[PDB]
């Protein structure tokens, strides 16, 4: 799992 | 980018009353909102997250509601430990906090005792002059202090600070200090502190004349 | 019992470095995102940095990106914030904080905070306070009440402690929060209210102690017999 910030928006992606 | 604005800035209530605190976001945050409690000299504590989800161990009298831009923290029936500062927090876009709502103890209006203190002699040979004005055990906390040098309102040369609410009588005290060089202190002779407060029917003035 | 304890704060000059530690116990540290958050009286709470499960996965606020560095050592359950090129406006209480870290439900919320460690950034030099009496004036209500105190002026850094008569007189004392003057040095007043004619007889001493400069003063406050 990686914590991502896209133009301020947060999400977690897990591979 | 997203500003959270909290209101009221101060809420004055009694144990057992309902408390309703508001948080407004400058743009929609959906439900990505949390509430925190903080008592003086302590860290914040998580109360609610995702707008209405009560954190583990938080009593049932705390509840959160709202979505979009408008949120509320409700304390259904206040207990003495609930008097504190409350912050909302957003995580829809980056992370920002409201500026806080302070929850304080309501009591009867009480007028300040006003005392003025000229600079000590030992301080004057150092070459600076501080005049101290004390407003003692008043309520509510809102009060305006104004210094008049030879009956001229002062501006930009004094600082004040206020005590935390007294835990036994629930009043506040305020100390205000006028800093002048001695050379400009010796130019003028009457020095006055005029205080306006809800508990005084008309502004009160405590003064002295230099050299007495 | 989850616990977070920050250390490393202190007084430093603008442009210098400082490194904060945050020790974690009572939970599986490596399973949680971790944050640094600071607080000032002037502008409240400000989030600074996050580090997630992978130690190279970090984000920062604009105002510290590139000057501060968050890191974690999971074998020591310790979180760090390396603070370079400090400015006076980095003066704050610095909090270690755990992220709720529920990937399925909620994250980027702070479910446990540390005690905080204080960071003061300032050109100033440690200086003991001058202590001046706030004399009980001779124009107060006979058979009434009077106030007196001590002005604790021009010291640095925080804190100072003030007592009256070695602690045997506490009732009616208000020791005010210090204010930072434009000199960069602090000033503070401590007052006490007592009945009016016990002035010309009773001895009142303020005991000021400023441990950073090892200045201990007991100042006697006496009436002005105008
Ligand atoms: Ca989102
Ligand atoms: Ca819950
Ligand atoms: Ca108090
Ligand atoms: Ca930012
Ligand atoms: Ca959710």
């Amino acid at each position: 799992c990686q914590l991502i910030n896209t133009n301020g928006s947060w999400h977690i992606n897990c591979k | 980018e997203l500003t959270l604005t909290q209101s009221p800035a101060t809420l004055s209530l009694s144990p057992g009353e309902r408390a309703t605190l508001s948080c407004r976001a400058s743009q929609s945050v959906s439900s990505y909102l949390a509430w925190y409690q903080q008592k003086p000299g302590q860290a914040p504590r998580l109360l609610i997250y995702d707008a209405s989800n009560r954190a583990t161990g938080i009593p049932a009298r705390f509840s959160g509601s709202g979505s979009g831009t408008d949120f509320t923290l409700t304390i259904s029936s206040l207990e003495p430990e609930d008097f504190a500062v409350y912050y909302c927090q957003q995580r829809s876009n980056w992370i920002t906090f409201g500026q806080g709502t302070r929850l304080e103890i309501k009591r009867t209006v009480a007028a300040p005792s006003v005392f003025i203190f000229p600079p000590s002699d030992e301080q004057l040979k150092s070459g600076t002059a501080s005049v101290v004005c004390l407003l003692n055990n008043f309520y509510p906390r809102e009060a305006k202090v104004q210094w008049k040098v030879d009956n001229a309102l002062q501006s930009g040369n004094s600082q004040e600070s206020v005590t935390e609410q007294d835990s036994k009588d629930s009043t506040y005290s305020l100390s205000n200090t006028l800093t002048l060089s001695k050379a400009d202190y010796e130019k003028h002779k009457v020095y006055a502190c005029e205080v306006t407060h809800q508990g005084l029917s008309s502004p009160v003035t405590k003064s002295f004349n230099r050299g007495e | 019992e989850v616990q977070l304890l920050e250390s490393g704060g202190g007084v430093v000059q603008p442009g210098r470095s400082l490194r904060l530690s945050c020790t974690a116990s009572g939970f599986t540290f490596n399973n949680y995102g971790m944050h640094w958050v600071r607080q000032t009286p002037g502008k409240g709470l400000e989030w600074l940095a996050v580090i997630w499960f992978d130690e190279n996965n970090k984000y920062y606020a604009d105002s510290v990106r590139g000057r501060f560095t968050i890191s974690r050592d999971n074998s020591k359950n310790t979180l760090f914030l390396q603070m370079n090129s400090l400015k006076t406006e980095d003066t704050a209480m610095y909090y270690c904080a755990r992220d709720i870290s529920l990937v399925r439900d909620a994250f980027i919320y702070f479910d446990f905070w540390g005690l905080g460690t204080l960071v003061t950034v300032s050109s100033a030099s440690t200086k003991g306070p001058s202590v001046f009496p706030l004399a009980p004036s001779s124009k107060s209500t006979s058979g009434g009440t009077a106030a007196l105190g001590c002005l604790v002026k021009d010291y640095f850094p925080e804190p100072v402690t003030v007592s009256w008569n070695s602690g045997a007189l506490t009732s009616g004392v208000h020791t005010f929060p210090a204010v930072l003057q434009s000199s960069g040095l602090y000033s503070l007043s401590s007052v006490v209210t007592v009945p009016s004619s016990s002035l010309g007889t009773q001895t009142y001493i303020c005991n000021v102690n400023h441990k950073p400069s090892n200045t201990k003063v007991d100042k006697k406050v006496e009436p002005k017999s105008c």
